[PDB]
RNA sequence: ACCAUCUAGUACUGGUUCCUGCCGAAGUUUCCCUCAGGAUAGCAG
RNA sequence: AGAACUGGCGAUGCGGGAUGCCGAACGUAGAGUUAAGGUGCCGGAAUACACGCUCAAGACAAAAGGUGUUAG
RNA sequence: CGUGGAGGUCAGUGACGAAGCCUAGACCGUAAGGUCGGGUCGAACGGCCUCUAGUGCAGAUCUUGGUGGUAGUAGCAGCGAAACCACAGCCAAGGCGGGAAUCAGCAUACCGAAGCAGAAUUCGGUAA
RNA sequence: GGCAGCCGCGAAGCUACAUCCGCUGGAUUAUGGCUGAACCCUCUAAGUCAGAUCCAUGCUAGAACGCGGUGAUUUCUUUGCUCCACACAAUAUAGAUGGAUACGAAUAAGGCGUCCUUGUGGCGUCGCUGAACCAUAGCAGGCUAGCAACGGUGCACUUGGCGGAAAGGCCUUGGGUGCUUGCUGGCGAAUUGCAAUGUCAUUUUGCGUGGGGAUAAAUCAUUUGUAUACGACUUAGA
């Protein structure tokens, strides 16, 4: 057994503690080092090997592909930083002046039964010239050093009967601590989409907890090495708009995916597994630095994707195959 | 005597200041250590390196030994060993004593002292080699010592428009007092020895 | 094999009960073929 | 590996040596000086003075070498 | 000094409370112990000069009797033990010894040298 | 087929003969050089470049006897909770009895005042201990009178700046109000009997009023199924 993952005592939570960020460039742009989901179950994916002196090279190879239910990344708030001997310290903490209702049930368990007092008279502070929530930027452009965003997911655009939010903190690649808060507060409320930080073919690392068995699994684990192959956007309609297979259909395999993940978001596709099952809330991150090696710069192209149901052994692609070869049905026709 | 007494711990040595400290604490006199990470030890750099990895490993076993890192909490340890811990009595006497990297406040604004018997330059004959212990403190396991010179660092400045302005106004009480000259109160205490 | 008596037998373990003061050693020899025994040489009254 | 002998226990406290040879052999108490052993802290006592040594030690190996250091 | 009994004495104490028992209340004797005040007590005892002996307990894998953990454990939502029990235990070494409660287990390479052309080989050091 | 099962298809889970992935930066050593003495030389004595053992990056847990920020602070325990003003008690001190009375850097040199043709500069000079500096006079510190200045300072305000390392403090403008021992006077001190620390600091907590502020949260239940040996964990609902 592996001497670094002991022990095998479970995690504590759900959701990962990412408890690592890609270093701070103070020269790029502002932008977020982690995006946050949730985790479908998987399918397939075959694609064109352009990787010089491989095997298989220019010619078509299947790889296993999951998929990755992401709901659109909504800001509610900003943390500052500062340097201390004592390790890095949370100096102020701010929120987008309204919090959905979502964002409130995280800080309750009988909601239903409490007298729903969450962040309100938070807000009435806010409902004014400013003053505090307003001089609190300026105490961060002051001291903060590193500034990390607060935003939630869109639980309930998940098809998730738990419609408690999910938040963690991003850091901000962009330098000049001002124009990160700057950008920050500009943002407040803001919807964030998957094309404004992650692109196609860049090498995303995974982090979630391992699967349970029913103490081996649920254990936090981290992925790394793991290459995008194209940018999903399941609000709109016939996800498999690539150059092949001209006939357009949806990523969401028969009758829905299988035990859950009934895709009505957006979604990304990533090479390989990942860590945890489906429903389980997965980050995503750069993966620290891009490697210059041909497996993880060359960009890769979309073919044939499964769509057969896994309620079995699966059969049928699309339910307009059912004809010609089945006679008459006169239960249906 | 002060209620509290900061030792600033540049260019002293960790073996006498923390007897001197462990001494005047059984005494009962609260002591307070600054600037630790800039304290020296006698010898050369592997020797003191090698002296404090073979404790590292020397096993009791977690229980009982510790690979701490901390230079302040090392030099707490060199204390340690110089007091009658587990007792009523040495732990109450350590309970006076802190030690911080550099100098936060409101020990900033305060009057540091230092142990004349304790310094390292005095005592350590010149030409001979020491150990800063910084450099032992990052070889071992320490990382804060690029954050602790960057924020120590600001404590020079600030401090020296401090010092500018009180030696602006040291300068202005000395003109006085050489134009009060020649009067006969300054003629009298003079006199009188004062 | 058991039952009661001669038998409370046949010399090596265990234990050997209140207090205070004073004095206070030895571990070795003598005489019989030794370890079993005693004459005592010495120490202590 | 037996051995002819001279000081010491057995019946022996106490101080010192972290603990098992030195000092000193013992009524209950107050006062002052010491033995052994110590005066950087634990540990009650001078981080006392003076002459040189030593860069790794320092509280059975000495048969030999060192362009290690200081003297005739 | 003290306990059982006996000879002489205190013309001794005692239903207005002696023996016995408890005392975180006191006194005396450095000691075996003695005395006093207080809570129960209900019928005989104490000092002194002597005599007398079945006369003083922590041991005896002691005897008789009683009582704890074990334990509300095996056991038969039941009904209720036994074994064992001076007291210990988390280890660094020598004088043979530096924390709540229950649930789950019993090696490869890096340097210098060889008449090492290359391949390839050997040797001195690092290191497991 | 009610009862006890058998031939093709195939899950649901147990569960691998299934698939992907498994990282880049420092200081060293052995070793190869530079400068350069010991005494021409020397990789070493003062230092330094290249360079595998140690630490970093990363991953895993999180002091359950570590820490920061944040959603809200019982509408009747007869202001219930909370922060304040005054107001009486208990509680104790690891131990006030004028002041922790702030640069940095070197120890084979640094300051201080000045000059400036501004520098590693010139000039005068300081150390050799704080054995000092600020303060210190009044019934343990009162009343009051007069002189010189509007300086010093106890305290309630107000304009503004700095301090995020444990900032929780530093102040700054303007008046207001006491004292002023800077100087000169008038009042009382006794009896605690020749001394008995002769009681003046706050740490915490308890009870009595008034000046405001807000009025919530968790467990079971219900259940969920990513979890699931049993706990536990994850949820939905006035």
């Amino acid at each position: 057994g592996h001497l670094g993952f002991l022990p095998r005592k479970r995690a504590a939570s759900i959701r990962a503690r990412v408890k690592a960020f890609p270093k701070d460039d103070r020269s790029k742009p502002v932008a977020l080092t982690s995006f946050l989901g949730y985790k479908a179950g998987m399918t397939t994916i075959v694609r064109d090997l352009d990787r010089p002196g491989s095997k298989f090279h220019k010619r078509e190879v299947v790889e296993a592909v999951t998929v990755v239910d992401t709901p659109p990344v909504v800001v509610v708030g900003v943390v500052g930083y500062v340097e201390t001997p004592r390790g890095l310290r949370s100096l102020t903490t701010v929120w987008a002046e309204h919090l959905s209702d979502e964002v409130k049930r995280r800080f309750y368990k009988n909601w239903y039964k409490s007298k729903k007092k969450a962040f309100t008279k938070y807000s009435a502070k806010y409902a004014q010239d400013g003053a505090g929530i307003e001089r609190e930027l300026a105490r961060i452009k002051k001291y903060a050093s590193v500034v990390r965003v607060l935003v939630h997911t869109q639980i309930r655009k998940t098809p998730l009967a738990q419609k408690k939010a999910h938040l963690a903190e991003i850091q901000l690649n962009g330098g000049s601590i001002s124009e990160k808060v700057d950008w920050a507060r500009e943002h407040f409320e803001k919807t964030v989409a998957v094309d404004s930080v992650f692109e196609q073919n860049e090498m995303i690392d995974a982090i979630a907890v391992t699967k349970g068995h029913g103490q081996r699994g649920y254990h936090s684990r981290t992925s790394i090495n793991h290459k995008i192959y194209r940018v999903g956007k399941g609000d709109d309609e016939a996800n498999g708009a690539t150059s092949f297979d001209r006939t357009k259909k949806t990523i969401t395999p028969m009758g829905g995916f299988v035990h859950y993940g009934e895709i009505k978001n957006d979604f990304i596709m990533v090479k390989g597994c990942i860590p945890g099952n489906r429903k389980r809330i997965v980050t995503l991150r750069k993966s620290l630095y891009t490697n210059t090696s041909r497996k993880a710069l060359e960009e890769v192209s979309l073919k044939w994707i499964d769509t057969a149901s896994k309620f079995g052994k699966g059969r049928f692609q699309t339910p307009a195959e059912k004809h010609a070869f089945m006679g008459t049905l006169k239960k249906d026709l | 005597v002060e209620p509290v007494v900061v030792i600033d711990g540049k260019g002293h040595l960790v073996g006498r200041l923390a007897s001197v400290v462990a001494k005047q604490l059984l005494n009962g006199q609260k002591i307070v250590v600054v600037r630790a990470e800039e304290l020296n030890i006698s010898g050369e750099f592997f020797r003191n390196k090698l002296k404090y990895h073979d404790f590292l490993r020397k096993a009791t076993k977690t229980r009982g030994p510790f690979h701490f890192r901390a230079p302040s909490r090392i030099f707490y340890k060199a204390l340690r060993g110089m007091v009658s811990h587990k007792t009523a009595r040495g732990k109450a006497a350590l309970e006076r004593l802190k030690v911080f990297e550099g100098i936060p406040p409101p020990y900033d604004k305060k009057k540091r002292v230092v142990v004349p018997q304790a310094l390292r330059v005095l005592r350590l004959k010149p030409g001979r080699k020491y150990t800063t212990l910084g450099k032992l403190s990052t070889s071992v396991g320490w990382k804060y010592e690029d954050v602790v010179a960057k924020l120590e660092a600001k404590r020079k400045v600030s401090s020296a428009e401090y010092y500018a302005k009180k030696r602006a106004f040291t300068k202005k009480v000395a003109s006085a007092n050489a134009t009060a000259a020649e009067s006969d109160v300054a003629k009298q205490l003079a006199a009188l020895g004062y």
